[PDB]
């Protein structure tokens, strides 16, 4: 199975700054990525599909990039409402597996 | 209208059917396989089409035994299909040239 | 000739938009693509997208901020690039390239340097560099010219028109209180200077200004 | 000259004219999709003729919506013209078996 | 996406000896690569196409090797006009990238 790895686990950044969000696949997954977010307490909220494609309802800020084994999430200036764990989950071959999680700190 | 063409168009609707019925079916016999790529349904349908018309490039197959099932299914449509519309096509051409001479 | 004409330069104000043109001539085919590349200074080639003007479908990297938006016009054979919202980090040279669908750049344009300064433009001053009187001259003579006071770069320095270029240095702008001054070395022999005349021409695409400059011997 | 001989060079030119519109078609559907590979014009050439053949190795292959859509159109092209040059060989041999006997 | 790797990002040579510039792509990509040449305040030139085919123009000096995910350009006998840095730049997968650069010291 597909071992997702997502480091660093935490991220710390300026406000307004750009951040980029890493994940790993052990294997090429081609483009079948897709990137959640999950603010306390809260339940995980779609972010980007296919590694890059925008979902309605989400800031323009957030975007996706990668392909094969190498994909970025990344959030043009960042913002108090993006402090969250952010995973990163494949649907390239059975069964989908998720990474690890980062956590956004400003 | 004549037979061979009533036959053509009933196989080229038949084997859409196939071919959507086909791809639904591979996901459902392929995930609960480790390793199997041939989960999600539009990609299945792409790979069902490209299995009948007999390409197979290889990006995807199915690897358990139901979803070979369904891929030998969707084989034998797609050859018999257009099999099927080959054979209206010469019998519209036999036709034709018998008028040429009477 | 030049297969793929781009302006000089552009001074753009923070925040402000540009829009950046690429003018094709030569063998044009429907299958060319027209793409565009970002250099910082110092840095390297970066990858920014890419246009089919015959169909006028456009591709952009993904992986940095999207800052450009191309379009075509089909009839002036031009390709665009649409550059909004810039910062410091979007100063920089952008070449436009032609790729015929077999994947490398066979052509490239000369590159529009484009500049995010809330400065505003100033032509350069051209001043003479001849040897002081005391200056003993072997076989060969260094002359100059002096070009300060000049924003946004670039400016470019030939000499005689360009028919000089053997013993030609010019060096790299120094930036001082948002303007810039650089200096271009010439050496020609000894003998055949002020019977030959030298002159340094001096362009600077921002004021669309180009003036020359006569090298004659002090008093 | 007769019929299924008009067809058969008219289903080669088509094809011929498939190749060329579908290498074109193929790029511009692939080219903005990470990882695909067919976009350059000359083996999307090659692609569209394995494509059209059937061979698929799976050397090249689209990845896109419309480039699989491209596709599935260079199949069903390539396949109706080698199904059609059949039924005009069908059609040759027969009209001379009848003269083999009257 | 497809990385290019060019190391080391600087190569001094000694006048007339035979000089190796190394590319490599982080996955297989057949003969897709290209090299091309930017002098100082020049802009970019091709120098070999599709790994090792020559370009009309460029000396026969130049020559380019390599193919899967290691490629070379060499030089025989370098003059002082070769002073510029290198690029090379492959056209196997969706989006064409750039490698890094190596600078050529005499
Ligand atoms: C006819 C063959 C075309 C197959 C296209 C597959 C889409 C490829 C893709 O990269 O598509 C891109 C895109 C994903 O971003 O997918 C899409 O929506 C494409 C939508 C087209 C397919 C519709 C869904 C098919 C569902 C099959 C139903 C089976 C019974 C249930
Ligand atoms: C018929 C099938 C032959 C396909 C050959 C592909 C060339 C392979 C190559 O390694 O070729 C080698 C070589 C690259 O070095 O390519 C070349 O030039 C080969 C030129 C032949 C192909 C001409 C360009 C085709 C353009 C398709 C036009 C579509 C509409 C626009
Ligand atoms: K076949
Ligand atoms: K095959
Ligand atoms: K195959
Ligand atoms: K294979
Ligand atoms: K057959
Ligand atoms: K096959």
């Amino acid at each position: 199975d597909i071992l997702l790895t997502q480091s660093p686990a935490i991220l710390s950044v300026s406000p307004g700054e750009r951040v980029s969000f890493s994940c790993r696949a052990s294997q090429s997954i081609g483009t079948d990525i897709h990137w959640y977010q999950q603010r306390t307490n809260g339940s995980p909220r779609l972010l980007i599909k296919y590694a890059s494609e925008s979902i309605s309802g989400i800031p323009s800020r957030f975007s996706g990039s990668g392909s094969g084994t190498d994909f970025t999430l990344s959030i043009n200036s960042v913002e108090s409402e993006d402090i969250a764990n952010y995973y990163c989950q494949q649907s390239n071959r059975w069964p989908f597996t998720f990474g690890s999680g980062t956590k956004l700190e400003i | 209208s004549a037979l061979h063409w009533r036959a053509a168009g009933a196989a080229t609707v038949l084997l859409v059917i196939v071919l959507l019925a086909g791809s639904y079916l591979a996901v459902l016999a392929e995930r609960g396989a480790p390793g199997a790529q041939l989960i999600t349904y539009p990609r299945a349908l792409w790979w069902s089409v490209e299995t009948a018309t007999t390409v197979g490039y290889g990006d995807l197959y199915p690897v358990t035994l139901w979803g070979r099932l369904v891929a030998v299914v969707v084989m034998v449509a797609g050859i018999t299909s257009f099999g099927l519309v080959t054979a209206a096509l010469a019998t519209w051409f036999v036709g034709r040239a018998q008028e040429r001479r009477g | 000739q030049v297969q793929l004409q781009q302006p000089g330069a552009e001074l753009v104000k923070p925040g402000a938009s540009v829009k950046l043109s690429c003018k094709a001539s030569g063998y044009t085919f429907t299958s060319d693509w027209i793409h565009w590349v970002k250099q910082r200074p110092g840095h390297g080639l970066e990858w920014i997208g890419e246009i089919i003007p015959s169909y006028g479908r456009a591709n952009y990297n993904e992986k940095i901020q999207k800052k450009a938006t191309l379009t075509a016009d089909k009839s002036s054979s031009t390709a665009f690039m649409q550059l909004s919202s810039l910062t410091s980090e979007d100063s920089a040279v952008y070449y436009c390239a032609r790729e015929r669908g077999d994947g490398y750049f066979a052509v490239w344009g000369a590159g529009t340097t484009v500049t995010v300064s809330s400065a505003k433009t100033t032509p350069p001053s051209v001043y003479p560099l001849a040897p002081g009187s005391a200056a003993q001259t072997n076989s060969m003579v260094t002359l100059g010219c002096l070009v300060k006071g000049y924003f946004p770069e670039p400016v470019t320095v030939t000499w005689n028109s360009g028919s000089l270029s053997s013993g030609v240095h010019t060096f790299p702008a120094v930036l001082q209180s948002d303007l810039y001054t650089l200096s271009s070395s010439v050496t020609v022999p000894s003998s055949s200077w002020p019977s030959e005349t030298v002159t340094c021409n001096v362009a600077h695409p921002a004021s669309s200004t180009k003036v020359d400059k006569k090298i004659v011997p002090r008093d």
